[PDB]
Formats: structure tokens, sequence, C-alpha cells
């Protein structure tokens, strides 16, 4: 093991990040809705039928 | 917290299967009807003719 | 005319459809039913 200690040395944001490029997406950007069934699986009906 | 509902199990008494759980037959009315159609399917209609 | 069973109390089932059902029409079918064997 290696204990480091890091003590910051700014008052301002001294370090800035920006989104700048993007390679793919993971989803879809799809239409296919979600089903509230597997997200509430106790929730029923009363009559049977 | 209030008056929903759920899926509970269908609760329904039953009888599992044994080898002596006889199924009574009223013989004094039943059989008595049985028995004119016992003499009556004898006789004619054989369906050999 | 009732049956005689064996096991005196009656028991609790999973209702398994993976089993056979059991005669599940209630009083109302029966009569309606007797209506149709007469009729």
């Amino acid at each position: 093991t290696q204990n480091i200690n890091t003590v910051d040395m700014g008052l301002g944001y001294t370090s800035n990040t920006c989104v700048a490029y993007v390679n793919r997406v993971r989803t879809d950007m799809g239409v296919r809705v979600q089903d509230l069934f597997r997200v509430f699986p106790m929730n029923v009906y009363r009559h049977d039928e | 917290s209030l008056l929903h509902t759920f899926w509970r199990l269908p609760v329904a008494v039953f009888f599992e299967p044994h080898e002596e759980n006889v199924l009574r037959c009223p013989e004094r009315v039943l059989r008595r009807l049985l028995e004119d159609a016992a003499v009556t399917m004898r006789g004619g209609g054989w369906r050999e003719d």
C-alpha cells in the first residue's frame, strides 16, 4: 500500500475540464417504453378475471 | 399505507388424493333410477340392426 | 350423496396449473348445467 496525501494549493478553481468530444452512444436513442409491471411486481387487480 | 390491493395466493381448501377416499353412492334412489335404464337397454337397440 | 374422504382436515394448495385443476365450476354453473342437461 501507499498512503498518499493531497492538500489543495489554490483559492479559486485551479483545474478546469470540459465536455469536448463524443464517440458513440450506448443506448439506442429509441422509444421502446419500459414496463410498469417489473418495476412494481406486486400490484394486481382484485377481480381475478 | 392505505387500503391497497396486492397478489395474495388464492387460498382454497382442497384434498390431496389417497387410496381409501371413497365416493359414496346413493343406493336406494340412484341405483333404482339406474335399474329401469339397465333393464330397458338390454332388450333391443343393439346397433346391429 | 356426499363422498367420504380420508384426510378429515382440508389442505391449502399452491394451485399449480402444472397439476390438474379441481372441478372449479361454482353453484351457478352447476345449476345452469343442470338446466342444460335437462333441456
